[PDB]
């Protein structure tokens, strides 16, 4: 006979983001690698 | 594929008038000579990529002229194909409108998830893309056992393949300074001239087809409806994704709830019978004999249908009838209703701003048949 | 209590007056602009076998019809479409025609 | 990790020919690939399957040296494979001389033909029209 | 059950401002648009080589044209017309005789290729299930006279695929 | 001489290895067009690429329907192709108008405006049957020229 | 199978043969006529005729599997034995 | 205001080529069927045009 | 505050108690024994009773009307150029045009 | 360097997680041949006994009325509240 | 019982079968038609305008939205076309249609004041059928070519045309037009004998 057998576990994305914060966000330690790189550049 | 004819003050659009109709086909008078059975696969042909989608309005018209409720199974199969034909037509929303842009990766990155979701049309039907599957009889052919968990399967690598195109496309500083502030209408304006389809859903207005009129068994599937905040094309395209993100639940929840029984309806006089059960009582034969041939012999009248189309709204008009040929049918395909707005979407906007209003609003040429 | 289109009886006549005036004035347009094709003098010869076909003057709707559409099949060349002399060629000329006789045509194969 | 992989390409180069074996896949095919042969086809076809691999793996049909008269050898295309392509090549899991057989009729054609192109052997239509007769004798 | 798209600026002071104007001043969101493409490269690359390698099909598939026959020879085609009323494209076209013997058969049998848009209604039309449609796709020709099938004489050619077609049927009878 | 017959080999060679081609839209037939793109069945693994180039390209795919209104459309940029060119009609309206065939604003099969040279049939042409639009054109370039 | 023409192309399963005057024979002028070597004719007769044992027969190809409408067939009659509609399959007695 | 009814004829305006002059029209009731014995056919009227010229191709 | 259309965000109260108390003035010039004038005042007043009882409620806006207390009062803005056009061509008095003639049964 | 182990860290490490589903992902779970030949259920029909078709009406109840020639169309459609799943 | 729908608010639509005929025009109303869960109202063609103002921003009936303007070509009548505006609520959530009849050649007012999305229907009528609209801007050919003659869809004409044969002749650029020949459609006798249906046929 034909039928379906319901496998769910993970189902998916219900309304969900994997946008997520990698590398290590900005904000003010990206410019003191920035300007860092600068200071260390110059001298 | 359009002509589009412009009227450049200097720079800036002011006169955008889209000269179409250039791929009238004439699907309008050539259907008046054909049976309903016979007439089902140009509506396959009407729009370029639903097929589950289309046919689907077509067939649940004809239900309604002859008063017939398709069985329980052959429901749950036209919403597990309902929604992945709403899954495959805002691929080609996305991808299309990101080629005539000039992306060139994302296009590519669906188009391999595309071809893998053909291999379900396949497995389920003899053909590619144009499938005589959703009939007036409900569904045709029952479903594979192989198929079944392969949904599932694929729905699962589906997550991270949703999620690659809002890690790419949607945090660009291009997309967000292009798509951003063209066409923005949100007004009552876009009521009178009527999209129905992602323009007054993805912006201002609440309404929608799925939540409002039922058409084969919802309520009992869960929906989440994207509506945006401003009529520019940034909000028209993320609600598309979100659309694309919330129509997975709606494929999970058909994995979980099917009914095991019939696939066609049960009358065998709207209905060709089983080819086992035919062969032999005479009474099948004969009811396979004449739903050939001849068509069904409808009620005579005028029935009115539109069933949420990721695009617009496929709203069938058949006119009826004793006989089995329906004398003029008019689909107004999403086409008639998104090239209007041009007029007022193109004012005060650039040459390269026209070219991501067609793509948003996904105007498919062949929309343009009635 | 009728409609009339958008005039009455002889009226009517007066804008074909004015139909025939303005496309009088653009046959040079078709010829510089457009293309070469055949003539200027065939051009305003292609003109008259096409009002002498419309002698057949009735109604007041008839006239005013032909009219409106006079305004869309000649408006067509002045703000210049898509044609590009494979469109807007009234004159047959691909195509030879036998003419009417008892002789001629039963000899060819006619009805 | 990367001497084990470079040594898994010098095994998949001793295991079709060698030095004239791989170079003539090379030229030939798309790409040289090892694995498990099948064997059995009218006018020696390869189509050495079988293997894991990747999406949809019924790899490697390689095409026979002039299957009909044809010298297949620098140009080939899907014109080859008879009556085996529905199972060892496209949907079914069984292989066809292996372990389902397809069953006799004494009708089909012992010998597949080659693609019909414009060479001699070509397509051509024809009515069945008997047509209405004219009788006149003296 | 009303989502909503627009966040409202999400801003407010210090630390939510300046890495969202970091965003502007230098890039990080096209590295970040370059980390996804630098993940897609490194993945083997899902390509069939023709030739050589096919692609996944079914059992149940439509394409190819072809009149099947009875194990013990005789044509199984009956000509009832059936299937010519109902083809959509009007493709099919049938003219029937007696073949001085009782049966009742064909003469004449045009399944234009310039017309038909395999829909694969005769396929399921069929009572005798005379046409099967073969998964075949080797059939591109030079002109329209090579293309459009004639009489019977180049679908009873398709008798050199009916060993695919007995195979496929068994999939028909009792739907998949 | 053998020295002249190998040289028009080489010629016909460099077409055979590369074909870049001008892809009409226009149809249903467009997205199994865009499935040539499609990593599945690929077709940048020949010498053929997306890129179009409408002045440039070689082989231009008629795909799909050709109603009256771009009938004229498609006959001018025929014209102002280079002179090796050859025409793939790539579906069933292409060929002569699967459906549409007894519609009144369809024109018969691209053969009444443009000629073809490799007919395409199915009515959503495969991707696997559209491999053919390139292979066995691939094949049929022989040409034969002599003097 | 069926007996070739004394002009040059092979005859069908009706007899096809192309008049001398008649100018649709180019055709097959370089390229070769598409002839099926099996011919349905004789291959009825090919088929040995069954016995039956009872009055009435049906008739089938194989099941569901192979396409045949079960048509009851009537052998009263001695002299000229009874076929069904669809096969050319014989029965006696 | 301003109904301007004229009474004439009827003439065609929006017409095909000179083919409408020479072929003829029969507006007859379709007859029953001698084998089929059912009026559903009947009750109805059809203007079907006089068959021109017919060849085989 | 955000209104959904491109209405703008903001809630004037009484501005929609002007717009209906001017439109029943404009329903009682010509039409006075016609159904139009008596079927729009007993819902007009219905809604007026509504307004006066409940100020700058979430739910007064949500009676009868569905979205914003602006969006309410567009649906009412028109409404007085429907009042406008039906005192200038005028069906509802008078019943004099033409019947058709008999058949629209297909 | 083609070997799986090296390459994994550096696709996990490039924006989001990965490894498990790969592009292909065509490797296990993949039925050929569908399945063994299966039985059809049928529907209310088939089994005999008060299977009549003046029950099973169908096309019957088709007749328009022609009518006449405050009231709504139907009760207003009352707005739904945002989604528990997702507040934006 | 399994395989018909039930209906159970057509009592509910049928009171706008009342309130809209209780406003009683001989200008608009003249005949009220409802049927599973669908009202068709047709109306004479001198009153367009005021009907479509009316059904819109009206506080008991709010439209608004226009999505079909399809229209009906009909022999039988000495009225051959019978334009349908079918029109959608979006705040009571309701279908509507507004039928009318115009005959061979005479204007109807357009709604091109009340719907800014009827403008594009209005001109694909005018090509497919003929029918002109009067207080129209810009009226212009969309489906059919930029030289065609008759109308489309009109069932006086034939399914395959009159200019439909296109050859790439003796001339150079010129593509050929007014050649007729054309491949035969088989127009299939197909009509069963016996009513199937009560409740249908009418006394002579
Ligand atoms: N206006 C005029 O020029 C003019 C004036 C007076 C009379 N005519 C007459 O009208 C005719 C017009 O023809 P044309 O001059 O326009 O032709 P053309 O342009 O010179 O072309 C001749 C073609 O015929 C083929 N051909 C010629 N001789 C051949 C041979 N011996 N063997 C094989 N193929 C051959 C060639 O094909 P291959 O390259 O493959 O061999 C070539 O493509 C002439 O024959 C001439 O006598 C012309
Ligand atoms: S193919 Fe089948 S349906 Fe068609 S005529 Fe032959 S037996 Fe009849
Ligand atoms: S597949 Fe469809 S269109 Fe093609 S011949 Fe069969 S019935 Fe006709
Ligand atoms: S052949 Fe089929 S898919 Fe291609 S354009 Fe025609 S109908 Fe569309
Ligand atoms: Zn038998």
């Amino acid at each position: 006979v034909k039928q379906d057998m319901p496998p769910v576990g993970g189902y998916g994305p219900i309304d969900y983001k994997r946008n997520l914060p990698r590398r290590g966000l900005s904000g003010y330690s990206m410019f003191a690698v920035g300007i860092g790189a600068l200071l260390f550049g110059y001298w | 594929v359009l002509r589009l004819v412009m009227e450049l003050s200097g720079e800036m659009v002011r006169k955008c008038d889209p000269h179409i109709g250039l791929l009238h086909r004439g699907t309008e008078k050539l259907i008046e000579y054909k049976t309903y059975l016979q007439a089902l696969p140009y509506f396959d042909r009407l729009d370029y990529v639903s097929m589950m989608c289309n046919e689907q309005a077509y067939s649940l018209a004809v239900e309604k002229l002859l008063n017939i409720r398709p069985p329980p199974r052959a429901q749950w199969i036209r919403v597990l194909f309902g929604e992945i034909t709403r899954l495959l037509n805002h691929i080609m929303a996305v991808t299309t409108h990101a080629l005539d842009i000039g992306a060139m990766t994302p296009f590519f990155w669906m188009f391999e998830e595309r071809e893998k979701m053909f291999e379900f049309y396949e497995r389920v039907s003899g053909a590619r893309m144009h499938a005589a599957y959703v009939r007036p009889g409900g569904v045709h052919q029952d479903l594979p056992l192989g198929l079944m968990d392969d949904i599932y399967e694929f729905s699962k690598n589906f997550s991270l393949r949703i999620d690659e195109l809002e890690e790419m496309l949607t945090n660009n500083r291009i997309w967000r300074n292009r798509t951003v502030d063209i066409g923005i209408v949100t007004a009552e304006d876009a009521l009178n001239y009527g999209f129905s389809g992602v323009m007054l859903r993805g912006s201002g207005i609440q309404w929608d087809l799925r939540k409002t009129q039922p058409y084969d068994v919802y309520d009992q599937v869960e929906f989440d409806v994207p509506i945006g905040s401003r009529g520019d094309c940034y909000d028209r395209y993320l609600c598309r994704v979100e659309e694309m993100r919330q129509s997975i639940r709606i494929i999970s929840q058909c994995l979980n709830k099917m009914p095991p029984g019939e696939i066609k309806v049960d009358d065998a006089k709207v209905s060709p019978p089983k080819r086992a059960e035919m062969k032999t009582s005479m009474e099948s034969l004969i009811h396979h004999f004449k739903l050939y041939t001849e068509g069904y012999q409808v009620p005579p009248g005028a029935t009115y249908t539109a069933i949420e189309a990721p695009k617009g709204e496929f709203g069938v008009y058949l006119v009826s009838d004793g006989s089995s040929r329906p004398y003029r049918c008019k689909i107004k395909a999403p086409g008639f209703a998104h090239l209007a707005g041009l007029d007022k979407m193109s004012k005060g906007h650039m040459l390269a701003d026209v070219v991501a209003i067609i793509g948003t609003q996904d105007i498919v040429f062949g929309e343009v048949d009635r | 209590v009728k409609p009339i289109f958008s005039r009455d009886m002889n009226e009517a006549k007066r804008r074909v007056r004015e139909l025939y005036r303005a496309w009088y004035r653009e046959v040079p347009n078709t010829v510089h602009l457009f293309q070469l094709d055949i003539s200027v003098k065939q051009g305003r010869d292609k003109v008259r076998e096409m009002f002498k076909k419309n002698a057949h003057i009735t109604d007041p709707r008839v006239v005013d019809l032909l009219v409106i559409k006079g305004k869309m099949e000649l408006e067509e060349t002045i703000k210049v479409w898509k044609q590009r002399t494979h469109v807007m060629r009234f004159f047959h000329e691909t195509e030879a025609p036998r003419p009417k006789d008892f002789l001629s045509k039963f000899y060819v194969g006619h009805d | 990790e990367l001497l084990q992989v470079l040594k898994r390409g010098l095994q998949q180069v001793s295991g079709h020919g060698g030095l004239r074996g791989y170079l003539r896949v090379l030229f030939r095919a798309n790409d040289v690939r090892v694995g498990t042969l099948v064997g059995e086809d009218k006018y020696g076809n390869k189509y050495y399957e079988d293997n894991k691999q990747f999406f949809g793996r019924h790899r490697w049909v390689i095409y026979t040296t002039e299957m009909n008269g044809k010298n297949t050898f620098w140009d080939v295309d899907g014109s080859m494979v008879p009556p085996e392509w529905h199972r060892w090549l496209h949907c079914m899991t069984d292989d066809p001389p292996t372990v389902k057989p397809p069953t006799a009729r004494k009708f089909i054609w012992t010998n597949h033909k080659f693609n019909l192109s414009g060479t001699p052997q070509q397509y051509v239509p024809y009515s069945t029209t008997r047509k209405k007769i004219q009788e006149w004798v003296p | 059950t009303y989502k909503y798209v627009n966040l409202r600026e999400p801003s407010m002071d210090m630390k939510s401002v300046t890495d969202r104007a970091a965003q502007t001043l230098l890039w990080t969101e096209l590295i970040r648009g370059l980390g996804m493409t630098l993940s897609y490269l490194f993945r083997e690359p899902a390509t069939i080589n023709y030739p050589f390698e096919k692609g996944p099909l079914s059992p149940r598939f439509r394409g190819e044209h072809a009149l099947r026959r009875y194990p013990s020879g005789e044509e199984r085609c009956i000509a009832c017309k059936l299937c010519e009323a109902v083809c959509p494209a009007q493709a099919i076209t049938i003219e029937a005789e007696p073949r001085a013997d009782g049966s009742r058969r064909t003469t004449r049998y045009d399944i234009d290729m310039t017309k038909c848009i395999y829909c694969g209604f005769c396929q399921e039309a069929c009572p005798v299930d005379a046409i099967v449609e073969g998964p075949n796709f080797e059939f591109s020709t030079e002109t329209h006279e090579e293309l459009l099938y004639n009489k019977e004489k180049l679908l009873n050619n398709g008798d050199k695929w009916e060993a695919e077609i007995a195979a496929n049927i068994q999939a028909d009878y009792l739907y998949r | 001489e053998y020295v002249v017959a190998k040289l028009d080999d080489l010629i016909n060679w460099a077409r055979r290895s590369s074909l870049w081609p001008m892809t009409f839209g226009l149809a249903c037939c467009a997205v199994e067009m865009m499935h040539m793109a499609a990593p599945r069945y690929d077709m940048d693994r020949f010498g053929v690429v997306f890129r179009a180039s409408p002045r440039q390209s070689d082989v231009m795919i008629v795909a799909g329907t050709l109603t009256n209104k771009m009938a004229p459309a498609l006959r001018k940029v025929y014209d102002q192709m280079p002179e090796p060119r050859y025409v793939v009609s790539m579906g069933s309206c292409a060929n002569g108008g699967g459906y549409y065939h007894y519609s009144y604003s369809v024109v018969r099969g691209c053969d009444r405006i443009v000629p073809v040279d490799i007919y395409v049939p199915g009515c959503p042409p495969t991707a696997e049957a559209l491999l053919y639009g390139i292979l066995q054109l691939q094949k049929k370039i022989k040409r034969e020229k002599r003097l | 199978g069926v007996r070739t023409s004394p002009t040059g192309e092979k005859v069908t399963h009706t007899g096809q043969v192309y008049d001398d005057g008649d100018y649709r024979k180019v055709r097959f002028v370089g390229r070769q006529k598409e002839v099926n070597e099996n011919f349905a004719i004789d291959l009825i007769a090919e088929q040995p005729v069954s016995q039956v044992g009872s009055r009435v027969i049906s008739c089938d190809g194989g099941g569901g599997a192979l396409g045949h409408p079960r048509v009851y067939i009537n052998l009263d009659k001695e002299t000229k034995t009874g076929t069904c509609g669809y096969c050319g399959l014989q029965f006696r007695q | 205001i301003t109904v301007d009814e004229k009474l004439d004829i009827t003439t065609i305006t929006g017409v095909p080529e000179e083919h409408i002059k020479t072929r003829k029209a029969r507006i007859f009731v379709p007859a029953r069927n001698n084998m089929q014995s059912g009026v559903n056919n009947t009750k109805k009227w059809k203007m079907e045009f006089d068959t021109r010229e017919r060849w085989e191709n | 505050t955000g209104l959904v259309g491109l209405a703008v965000c903001e809630t004037p109260h009484e501005r929609l108690k002007i717009l209906y108390t001017k439109i029943l003035d404009v329903l009682g010039h010509i039409p006075k024994n016609a159904a139009y004038r008596k079927y729009t005042e007993q819902i007009t007043n219905e809604k007026l009773s509504m307004v006066k009882a409940e100020p700058d409620v979430k739910k007064l806006e949500e009676r009868l009307q569905g979205g914003q207390i602006e969006e309410v009062i567009l649906q009412a803005e028109n409404e007085l150029s429907l009042a406008r056009k039906m005192i200038q061509w005028k069906p509802w008095e008078p019943l004099v045009e033409e019947p058709p003639a008999s058949q629209w049964k297909w | 360097a083609s070997a799986t182990r090296f390459i994994q860290w550096l696709r996990n490490w490039a924006s989001g997680r990965d490894l498990q589903a790969k592009l292909q992902l065509r490797y296990q779970e993949i039925s050929k041949r569908t399945q063994p030949p299966p039985k059809l259920p049928v529907g209310p029909s088939h089994k005999l006994s008060n299977n009549y078709y003046c029950t099973r009406d169908g096309r019957r109840e088709a007749m328009p009325p022609s009518i006449v020639m405050a009231v709504s169309p139907a009760p207003p459609i009352k707005r739904w509240e945002l989604s528990q799943d997702e507040p934006y | 019982t399994v395989r018909p729908r039930n209906d159970v608010a057509h009592k509910q639509l049928s009171a706008f079968g009342e309130y809209v005929a209780e406003i009683l025009p001989k200008y608009v109303q003249q005949v009220q038609v409802s049927c599973f869960n669908e009202l068709e109202i047709c109306i004479h063609p001198d009153g367009v305008i005021p009907v479509l103002t009316f059904l819109r921003d009206h506080s008991n009936a709010q439209f608004k939205s226009l999505a079909d303007l399809t229209a009906v070509d009909i022999p039988t009548r000495q009225n051959r076309f019978e334009i349908v505006y079918n029109l959608l609520s979006l705040r009571f959530n309701s279908r509507i249609r507004v039928k009318t009849y115009t005959d061979e050649l005479t204007p109807i007012e357009s709604s091109v004041p009340v719907y800014k999305a009827a403008n594009w229907y209005e001109r694909e009528i005018w090509d497919m059928f003929g029918v002109f609209f009067a207080n129209h801007p810009d009226l212009r050919r969309i489906l059919t070519d930029y030289g065609f003659e008759g109308h489309p869809f009109r069932k006086d004409f034939p399914l395959s045309g009159y200019v439909e044969l296109r050859y790439d002749d003796e001339v150079k650029r010129v593509v050929a037009e007014p050649v007729e020949l054309a491949q035969e459609f088989r127009k299939f006798d197909l009509n069963s004998p016996w009513e199937a249906f009560p409740a249908y046929r009418q006394p002579p």
